[PDB]
RNA sequence: UGAAACUCAAAGGAAUUGACGGGGGCCCGCACAAGCGGUGGAGCAUGUGGUUUAAUUCGAAGCAACGCGAAGAACCUUACCAGGCCUUGACAUGCUAGGGAACCCGGGUGAAAGCCUGGGGUGCCCCGCGAGGGGAGCCCUAGCACAGGUGCUGCAUGGCCGUCGUCAGCUCGUGCCGUGAGGUGUUGGGUUAAGUCCCGCAACGAGCGCAACCCCCGCCGUUAGUUGCCAGCGGUUCGGCCGGGCACUCUAACGGGACUGCCCGCGAAAGCGGGAGGAAGGAGGGGACGACGUCUGGUCAGCAUGGCCCUUACGGCCUGGGCGACACACGUGCUACAAUGCCCACUACAAAGCGAUGCCACCCGGCAACGGGGAGCUAAUCGCAAAAAGGUGGGCCCAGUUCGGAUUGGGGUCUGCAACCCGACCCCAUGAAGCCGGAAUCGCUAGUAAUCGCGGAUCAGCCAUGCCGCGGUGAAUACG
């Protein structure tokens, strides 16, 4: 047990917050707690929409929250409906004036978390894990992605023994530092337990 | 180690003498990392030496160490079921190191109770041919000769 | 004895000796970051995904 | 002196005597004991007996594995028998040429 | 110890069925978890029940023991030796 | 040495002061 | 010459990939050697095994458990014990019915929790000049679903970590060889820190590792000049204080710089040896970074999660106790046994950090801990702050001592509701073991070891001699 966080490991080199702003002592743990519970609300009622970043902004009693997905749709709604439903759920926690954007994900089969979160809904489908796992590096490579690895851990297709199965493509340079690499996580909860998912997309080097 | 012969640390030359041999003489006297008082201790028995018998501590100093330099050792090697003390040369930089050891070492079993005062007297019987640095060399030399006949397992 | 211990921390207590900090994201006693209210395990679960304005692995 | 962990389990002095008359097979060789550790253990399949010595001549580590606690800590101490002789006579090979 | 500039400090609450046995005249026993409080110069006399964790200790004050804590006289660990 | 309160060696290891190391 | 009873589910041949060998060859690593300092002995601090206990919660187990989870156990924490209590319940989503909502304030009983209870005014959209009639803002009371469980299983798991190992490796595609496992490539010759690179080759490529891309440090430049700096000229209360300036130091962003690039030599090449230039030379020093996998490794007690188990209790609140016990045993550390030392007094030289119920100048009371005054600082401004070893002087004179600072008596301080169990600190007195440590065993190859102090997280306070950092002084040695 040992590889680093593909993500941490690039912050500020490849990858940036998702949380950009500035806060002193006195402050810092109180606007970090709310800008916790905005991402605890939004993603369980924004992960039908096929939610992949949560950037978060604040300047002074006012915060700007951009949404990436893969159906924008979704989100809005008819003209504004969820759109402004949204709001008000969310200044209500916030307390402050919450402007709520969204934004395209011009690729969801670029998007690593979105893969991993498809193949982990595709196994709490009762799905062929290995069959689905090349299926979803085959789909990120069609898409253009330079290189692609996708991992899952645990009682695949119930056995009591856990094992890991993987399958990759192309290049995944995980050590080099200017190689652009998004990763993302997906919990697939089964009636014989939880199965972790983890995708690896290279798309490209800076 | 394995790979390369290391490479000697040169020394820097002390500020009192110009001596290479000075400085490494100082280290050896210094314990903790206290230079100041190593480099206070042998100037301290550099001017005693002088007051007890007017030389230039300098020269009684270099040939103090010249009498505790072992010529010849003895160095361990077990060939078949036993261990024999086999007789080797012992090479100049080794000599020194043995040497300037012995030399404090020696001093620090003496009786009189300043460094200086043991670092001096000790520096003035090596250099006459007394004193337990010099019962070491003259040791280590009588066991390699006791040993001479196993100088053809020499490696 | 867990969330009633989660929840037994946050109301204000008889005595101000009492207090202590807990961490907000699992409810962890031990190893609580004051600055981030966090534990050392969530400290670094959040500053991995990036979600910790500024905070990065520090290297020298 | 000797030190005996129970990992998990509970045990009599009985038994911590037992293990002690046991280990005292290893007084045979007539070499120092240095601070021999038992460690007993229960797995699922039966008993473990671990064990580190160190003696003049190297360490000895060795695990007994059995249903009967009894039988894991007997392999134990043949496992650990055999190391000690191999530490004991394995210099005494290459005494020609 | 404690600041001299503070109290001398028992729990009110034990001290106060002290004066109240003081002023009916003394005494019926005293079952009390104080083991913080001072023994106290209108304490002596009587005879405390010290709870250690498990008993109450009947604990009878006298002259000698004033300055001290009701603790010190319920010891909290039963040790009959080794071996 | 170090381990010694009435001196000013034991006050400094221990980060203290008094009649033995006065501020 | 040659059975049988009985018994076993194999006994076997060859070959394959490993692993192992007290088989061989060639290499590497503080692995040995060469060194320098320790541990094992003492006293003490701390973790653990045990034993004790009402409980002394629980995990961690050779290396890779044992100053580990614990980056702060008096209450709290707390998961254990004893006792006193609560029953949709400390907490979520409900649906229903009574009360008034909502929020505050006291009284009784009690160790507290809890039980008992006496206070007092609810907006709305509403028939409202009128009793009166709600709805749902939130609570209360009775229900039923449900909560809650640090109860079990890390041998059902996710996540994250440890380890072998920063070791130089692990494989794939297609082709070729083999009936087949599987081989080849990846081996071989040279080379490198390296499956690094070169040459050769039924192999030709590709991937994960290696390296590089990132951070700190070392030289220089550009841009900036205060709260930082002061070379020079003025004042100079006698202090960069003032004028002034940003040169220098610095601070912090961006660049330049080293590539075996250049000469000698050996090379088939890759490279190696030597030289110059240069602050830096052959990865410049350190950091971040850890392949396929292994240990059925670690963690259900950080979190999540399958399943099993508890439901007036295996849930929940409180007071007290325990986690701090002590015939013993081991691990990690602190301080030492002294003169290269100890003590006093005076006097220099850091870095990185931290600081608004905070850091505290300076003043005064106290031998002191500390206390009372009180300025400054949202801090390159002000403060912690003094760094210590060192330096200069003076004392000690080889003694269990002016070494050592354990143990205990007494007196105080501070935090805290509260220091009996069980806090740290100060002062007076006491002044133990210990005269350099058996078998055995640990660390370190250079600004390293050793030695010296400074900071921080946690934190009311602290059991920190721990941990993560920071600079000061600064070695020995490596044949092999
Ligand atoms: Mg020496
Ligand atoms: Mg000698
Ligand atoms: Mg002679
Ligand atoms: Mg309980
Ligand atoms: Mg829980
Ligand atoms: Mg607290
Ligand atoms: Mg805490
Ligand atoms: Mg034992
Ligand atoms: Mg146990
Ligand atoms: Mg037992
Ligand atoms: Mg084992
Ligand atoms: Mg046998
Ligand atoms: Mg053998
Ligand atoms: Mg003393
Ligand atoms: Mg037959
Ligand atoms: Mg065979
Ligand atoms: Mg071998
Ligand atoms: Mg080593
Ligand atoms: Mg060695
Ligand atoms: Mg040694
Ligand atoms: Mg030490
Ligand atoms: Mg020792
Ligand atoms: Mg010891
Ligand atoms: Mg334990
Ligand atoms: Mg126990
Ligand atoms: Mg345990
Ligand atoms: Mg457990
Ligand atoms: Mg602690
Ligand atoms: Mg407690
Ligand atoms: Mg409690
Ligand atoms: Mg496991
Ligand atoms: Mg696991
Ligand atoms: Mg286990
Ligand atoms: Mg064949
Ligand atoms: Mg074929
Ligand atoms: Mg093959
Ligand atoms: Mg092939
Ligand atoms: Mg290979
Ligand atoms: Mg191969
Ligand atoms: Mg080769
Ligand atoms: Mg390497
Ligand atoms: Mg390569
Ligand atoms: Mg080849
Ligand atoms: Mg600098
Ligand atoms: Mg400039
Ligand atoms: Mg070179
Ligand atoms: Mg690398
Ligand atoms: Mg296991
Ligand atoms: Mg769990
Ligand atoms: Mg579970
Ligand atoms: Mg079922
Ligand atoms: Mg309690
Ligand atoms: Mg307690
Ligand atoms: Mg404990
Ligand atoms: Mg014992
Ligand atoms: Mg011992
Ligand atoms: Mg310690
Ligand atoms: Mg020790
Ligand atoms: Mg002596
Ligand atoms: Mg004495
Ligand atoms: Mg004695
Ligand atoms: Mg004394
Ligand atoms: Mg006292
Ligand atoms: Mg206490
Ligand atoms: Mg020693
Ligand atoms: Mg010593
Ligand atoms: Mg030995
Ligand atoms: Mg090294
Ligand atoms: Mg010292
Ligand atoms: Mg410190
Ligand atoms: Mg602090
Ligand atoms: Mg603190
Ligand atoms: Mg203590
Ligand atoms: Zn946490």
């Amino acid at each position: 047990g040992n590889k680093i966080h593909p993500i941490g490991f690039r912050l500020g080199i490849t990858r940036d917050w998702e949380s950009r702003w500035y806060a002193g002592k006195k402050q810092y743990r109180h606007l970090l707690l709310e800008d916790q519970r905005i991402r605890g609300l939004l993603e369980k009622e924004l992960y039908s929409a096929g939610l992949a970043r949560v950037d978060i902004e604040r300047a002074a009693d006012n915060v700007a929250v951009t949404v990436h997905v893969a159906k924008p749709g979704v989100v809005i709604g008819r003209g504004g409906e969820r759109i402004r439903v949204l709001r008000e759920e969310l200044a209500k926690l916030t307390g402050k004036n919450v402007a709520l954007n969204v934004q395209e994900v011009q690729n969801p089969n670029l998007s690593a978390p979105l893969v991993a979160q498809r193949v982990a809904e595709q196994i709490e489908r009762r799905f062929a894990v290995r069959r689905a796992i090349k299926q979803a590096v085959q789909r990120v490579m069609e898409s253009g992605a330079k290189g692609a690895k996708v991992i899952v851990s645990g009682r695949i297709g119930g056995a009591e023994q856990a094992r890991t199965e993987w399958a990759a493509q192309g290049r995944v340079p995980l050590h080099t530092l200017r190689a652009n690499i998004d990763y993302g996580f997906a919990l697939a909860r089964t009636t014989y337990g939880v199965l972790g998912v983890k995708a690896y997309i290279f798309l490209g080097e800076v | 180690a394995r790979r390369r012969r290391a490479e000697v640390r040169q020394l820097q030359p002390d500020l009192v003498y110009g001596d290479v041999l000075v400085t490494a003489f100082i280290n050896k006297i210094m314990r903790d990392g206290k230079k100041n008082l190593a480099a206070r201790i042998f100037y301290d028995a550099c001017k005693i030496i002088q007051e007890k018998t007017g030389q230039e501590p300098l020269k009684v100093f270099k040939q103090a160490v010249e009498n505790v330099k072992p010529r010849m050792e003895v160095r361990s090697r077990r060939v078949g079921g036993a261990n024999y003390q086999v007789p080797m040369e012992v090479s100049p930089r080794r000599q020194q190191s043995l040497a300037l050891r012995w030399l404090v070492q020696a001093a620090n079993q003496r009786p009189e109770r300043r460094a200086a005062v043991r670092i001096a007297h000790e520096l003035m019987d090596a250099a006459e041919g007394k004193g337990g640095a010099v019962k070491k060399k003259e040791d280590v030399e009588r066991m390699a000769e006791a040993n001479r006949a196993y100088a053809h397992y020499r490696w | 004895a867990r969330k009633a211990l989660i929840e037994k921390a946050k109301r204000t207590p008889k005595f101000k000796v009492r207090a202590y900090t807990r961490c907000v994201r699992c409810g962890r006693a031990r190893s609580v970051y004051r600055f981030f209210g966090l534990c050392r395990i969530c400290l670094r679960e959040l500053a991995h995904k990036g979600q910790l304005p500024g905070v990065r692995k520090a290297s020298w | 002196t000797m030190n005996i962990t129970s990992k998990q389990m509970e045990i009599t002095p009985a038994i911590r005597q037992h293990v002690a008359d046991r280990l005292a097979k290893l007084e045979k060789w007539q070499t120092h004991l240095i601070n021999p550790h038992i460690i007993l253990s229960k797995e699922p399949q039966g008993f473990v007996a671990d064990a580190t010595i160190n003696t003049p001549n190297g360490v000895l580590v060795a695990s007994g594995k059995h249903e009967d606690m009894y039988t894991a800590i007997n392999e134990l101490i043949n496992k650990l028998e055999r190391q000690l002789n191999k530490l004991q006579h394995k210099g005494e090979a290459r005494r020609a040429a | 110890p404690r600041s001299l500039k503070k109290g001398v400090f028992v729990d009110d609450h034990l001290l106060e069925k002290v004066l109240e046995l003081n002023a009916k005249g003394e005494k019926r026993l005293i079952k009390t978890w104080s083991r913080r409080s001072t023994i106290v110069p209108e304490m002596v006399g009587h005879t405390i029940a010290v709870y250690n964790g498990k008993q109450h200790v009947p604990v009878y004050i006298t002259e000698n023991m004033v300055g001290h804590k009701l603790g010190e006289f319920a010891p909290t660990r039963t040790y009959r030796g080794h071996g | 040495g170090k381990g010694d309160r009435r001196t000013r060696r034991g006050k400094i290891w221990r980060g203290t002061y008094g009649k033995y190391r006065p501020r």
